[PDB]
DNA sequence: AACCCTAACCCTAACCCTAACCCTAACCCTAACCCTAACCCTAACCCTAACCCTAACCCTAACCCTAACCCTAACCCTAACCCTAACCCT
DNA sequence: GGGTTAGGGTTAGGGTTAGGGTTAGGGTTAGGGTTAGGGTTAGGGTTAGGGTTAGGGTTAGGGTTAGGGTTAGGGTTAGGGTTAGGGTTA
C-alpha cells in the first residue's frame, strides 16, 4: 500500500521540525511519558516566534539601507517591541549595543540671562 | 572660546553608532588568570570564553552607569557621585 | 562524525517565508540557535511541574497550551495559543 | 635568569580617559574621581565570582580548560544568558 | 465584583503607620495614590498567574499552594502556607 | 509638652517589636474577588489563600517602603517624593 | 485519607541534640517542611543538569558534593562537604 | 515663552515665527488664542504617520 | 619553563611535628581537636606588620636588600630587641 | 536616505544519503459522575474602648539669593602599545 | 588554541590655563506636629443554614509501544546583490 508519495509533515506552511522536539524531550527527563498533540503545539509555538522576531528584526535592518541581518539589528529590533522587551528583558546580545537615546536636563544656564551690562 | 556641550553628544552618539570594542583582549586575560590563580594553580584560557566574559563584563558596566546617571540627574545633579554606585548595588540587591 | 544538532534549514525556510530576498549572518545564527534552546527548557521544564503538582505525569497539548500564558505575554500568548490550536486542528483532521 | 610568574599592576588596568568614552555609551556626561577605583574593585569582586564558578564547573567535568560554554552557563546559572558564544 | 470602592481601600493614617515598619518617618500626598496603583498592578499579575495554574488544574478555588507556587515562579519564594 | 520628633520613633519601634496584621481581611478578599472576576466569573477563595496574599503584599509594600525611604534620605530631603517610588520601580525593574 | 509526608520527627531530634528542653511550635513546623523541601528540589536539581551537560546520567557522591559549592557560600560550603566526606567515610567502612 | 521658543535656533530676537511656535505650543496659550491667525508665522511641523514609507 | 609550583608555601610546612614541638618547649602537654588552623595564622601578622617596616627602611636608602642591620630596627619598634644574629 | 565602487558574504541550485516524520495495528490507562455528609465561607447585631478626626500655636526645615576659588573641562609633540597577515606546531 | 619575526600607524600619555560648578554663609516665609476634646467604627461573644469541600466503583475515550517505508532534512559549492572604505558633491 504505497500508493504514491504524501508530502505531509511540515504541513500548513510548519516548517519546524514536528518529532525533534519529541525526541529531546524524551531523552532530557522532563517525564516519563509524553504525548503526540505536545511536540505539534511546542514547535508551531517556536516557529510563530521565530517567524514574528524575524520579520520584526527585518524591518528595522531595511531601515539602514541592509539586507543582512546584523546582531545590532536582533538587538535593536528586541529592545523595541513591548512584549518582546517583557520577555527577553534579561538576555544580553553580544555585539549589540544600547538604544539610541539622549537625556534631558543637561543644560544648567538655560535662560543665560545677562549678568554683566549693556554700557561697558 | 566656544561654549562645551556638544562634542560630549557626538562622543556619546558616535560610540552608540557603533558596535566595537573599548576594553583590551590581553589585559583581562592576565587578569582573569591571576584571579583563576588564587583557586587553583595550572589554568589556561581561551578565545570565545575571555570573548564572552568581557562582553558580560562590558554589558554589566554600562548597564551600572546608566543606573548611576539615572540615580544622579534626578536629584538636580548633573554629575554622579561615587555613593550613587553603592545606592544603586543595594537596591538592586547586590551587596547587601 | 558525530555533528552537532542546530536549527538553520528551519529557520532559513521560516526567513524566506517572512521575507523574500533575505537571510542570516555568521552570529545571528549561533544566537538564533541559543534562543530556541532557552525557551525550549523553559516551556518544556514547567510542563512537568505543573503535571507534578496534580499528580500526573501526562504533558499533552493543555499542558503546553497552558504554559503559552505563564512565559508569553498577552497579545502574544493568545496568538501563541490560537496557532496552536489550529495546527492541533490540522493535524487531528487529517494525519 | 629564567622565570618569573605574574604581578599585580594588572589590576590598574582601567586607566582613566578610556573609561570616560566606556561611561559615554550609557548616557554618562561627567564621572568623578574615586570612580577609577570604585569600578575597579566592583569589576574584580564580580570577576572574582564568575571565575570560582566557572573553576567550579571545569572541576565537575574534570578539566582544565575554561571554555566559553562554560562561562555561558555560570552566567545563566548566576542569572546572565549571554547570547553569541557557545550553545 | 462590587462597586468601585474597594480600589480606594488604603486610606491615608493606616498606611503611615504601614510605612514606619521600614524606616519611613514622613511621606507626601500622591503616594495614597501612587502606591495603590503598584499594588493594583501587582496585584493583578498575581491574580492572572493563580487564574492560569488553576486553569491548568482545572479548579476553581484558588488554594495557598498555587499562590505559593505562582510567587516562587515570580521569584518570591514564601513560607508558612502551603509546602 | 513634648516637642515633635520622638512619638514618630516610638511608634516605629512599638510597631517593629510586634508581628499583628494591618490590614483588614474582608476588604481584601472583596477587592481580589473583584479582581478574580474580571477574568473568569464563579469564583471563590479560601482562608490560608487570602492569608498568603496578604502576607504577600505586606512584604512588598514593606520592601518597597524602604527603598523609597533609602531614596529619599540619600539627596538631603526627609520626605519621600511620587516620584522615588516610580525611580525605586524602575531600578529594580518591575515595570 | 491519604497521609502527607512531613519532616518533624527527624527535625525535633536534631532539635533536641543542637538544644535540650527546647521544641518546636506551630507555623515553624511548617516553616521548616517548606524550606526543606525548597532546597530539596534545588540541589537535586543542579545535579541532573550538571550531569547532562557532561554526557552523562550518574548522580553519585561527587555531584552532590561539587553542588554544595555552588549552592553554598563559602565557610559553610566546605563545612557541608567535610561532613558529607565524613559520612560516606563512615557508610563506606561498616 | 517667545524668548525660549527663540533661544533654541540661536536667535536672541523675538521674531513673529518664534512667537507663533510659542503661542501653538502651550496648552493654556492654545485655548485662549485658538481663532487668532498670527501673519508670517506658518504652521507647526506635523507629518501623519501613514504618509511616512513604514513597513 | 616554570615550576607549577607556584604556591609559594600557603602557610604550611609548620604542622604536627612542629606545633607540638613547639608548644611542648612552654609547657603545653596535650592538644585538643582544633588548636591548629589558626596557630598559622596568627604567625602571618608577625611577618605581616614587621617585614614590612624592613622593606620600607630598605626603600629610604635605596637599598633591596634586607640585612641583619635592619631586621632589629623593625623588632625594636615593636618592643622585642634580639641580642646575637643582629649585632 | 550620496548609494558607489568594491567586492565576500550573503547568495539560489543541487544533492546523497539520510535520519528522523509518518503508518499500522495492538492495547491500556487515564478523566466525569452520581449518593454523601462534614465543616468551613458567609449572613444580622451589641457593645465600648482604644482608635480616629479636627482645629490653634509655633520652632525648625527647604529654597533662593549673594561672592568664591579649585577641579575638569578643550589642542599639542609624541612614540609606546595595539593591530594585521602568515604559517607552525604540539 | 599559543608563539613566533617585521612594522607602523592609530591609540595612549606627558604640559596647560581659563571658564563655569560645588561649596560656604543669613534670614526667609511657607510648612508638619501635638496636646485638649468627641464621636465614632473595628475588636471581641451566639447562632445556624446553606454553600460549598471531600472520598469512591466504573467505564470508554483518552493515552502508550514494537515494526517498517519515506518525505523531509543536513553538510558542501558556485557567481552575483548589495555591504564596507575613498574621493566627489552637497
Amino acid at each position: 500500500a504505497r500508493a504514491k508519495a504524501k508530502t505531509r509533515s511540515s504541513r500548513a506552511g510548519l516548517q519546524f521540525p514536528v518529532g525533534r522536539v519529541h525526541r529531546l524531550l524524551r531523552k532530557g527527563n522532563y517525564s516519563e511519558r509524553v504525548g503526540a498533540g505536545a511536540p505539534v503545539y511546542l514547535a508551531a509555538v517556536l516557529e510563530y516566534l521565530t517567524a514574528e522576531i524575524l520579520e520584526l528584526a527585518g524591518n528595522a535592518a531595511r531601515d539602514n539601507k541592509k539586507t543582512r541581518i546584523i546582531p545590532r539589528h536582533l538587538q535593536l529590533a528586541i529592545r523595541n517591541d513591548e512584549e518582546l522587551n517583557k520577555l527577553l528583558g534579561r538576555v544580553t546580545i553580544a555585539q549589540g549595543g544600547v538604544l539610541p537615546n539622549i537625556q534631558a536636563v543637561l543644560l544648567p544656564k538655560k535662560t543665560e540671562s545677562h549678568h554683566k551690562a549693556k554700557g561697558k | 572660546r566656544y561654549r562645551p556641550g556638544t562634542v560630549a553628544l557626538r562622543e556619546i552618539r558616535r560610540y552608540q553608532k557603533s558596535t566595537e570594542l573599548l576594553i583590551r583582549k590581553l589585559p583581562f586575560q592576565r587578569l582573569v588568570r591571576e584571579i583563576a590563580q588564587d583557586f587553583k594553580t595550572d589554568l589556561r584560557f581561551q578565545s570565545s570564553a575571555v570573548m564572552a566574559l568581557q562582553e558580560a563584563c562590558e554589558a554589566y558596566l554600562v548597564g551600572l552607569f546608566e543606573d548611576t546617571n539615572l540615580c544622579a540627574i534626578h536629584a538636580k545633579r548633573v554629575t554622579i557621585m561615587p555613593k550613587d554606585i553603592q545606592l544603586a548595588r543595594r537596591i538592586r540587591g547586590e551587596r547587601a | 562524525r558525530s555533528r552537532k544538532e542546530s536549527y538553520s534549514v528551519y529557520v532559513y525556510k521560516v526567513l524566506k517565508q517572512v521575507h523574500p530576498d533575505t537571510g542570516i549572518s555568521s552570529k545571528a545564527m549561533g544566537i538564533m540557535n541559543s534562543f530556541v534552546n532557552d525557551i525550549f527548557e523553559r516551556i518544556a521544564g514547567e510542563a512537568s511541574r505543573l503535571a507534578h503538582y496534580n499528580k500526573r505525569s501526562t504533558i499533552t497539548s493543555r499542558e503546553i497550551q497552558t504554559a503559552v500564558r505563564l512565559l508569553l505575554p498577552g497579545e502574544l500568548a493568545k496568538h501563541a495559543v490560537s496557532e496552536g490550536t489550529k495546527a492541533v486542528t490540522k493535524y487531528t483532521s487529517a494525519k | 635568569k629564567r622565570h618569573r610568574k605574574v604581578l599585580r599592576d594588572n589590576i590598574q588596568g582601567i586607566t582613566k580617559p578610556a573609561i570616560r568614552r566606556l561611561a559615554r555609551r550609557g548616557g554618562v556626561k561627567r564621572i568623578s574621581g574615586l570612580i577609577y577605583e570604585e569600578t575597579r574593585g566592583v569589576l574584580k569582586v564580580f570577576l572574582e565570582n564568575v571565575i570560582r564558578d566557572a573553576v567550579t564547573y571545569t572541576e565537575h567535568a574534570k578539566r582544565k580548560t575554561v571554555t566559553a560554554m562554560d562561562v555561558v552557563y555560570a552566567l545563566k546559572r548566576q542569572g546572565r544568558t549571554l547570547y553569541g558564544f557557545g550553545g
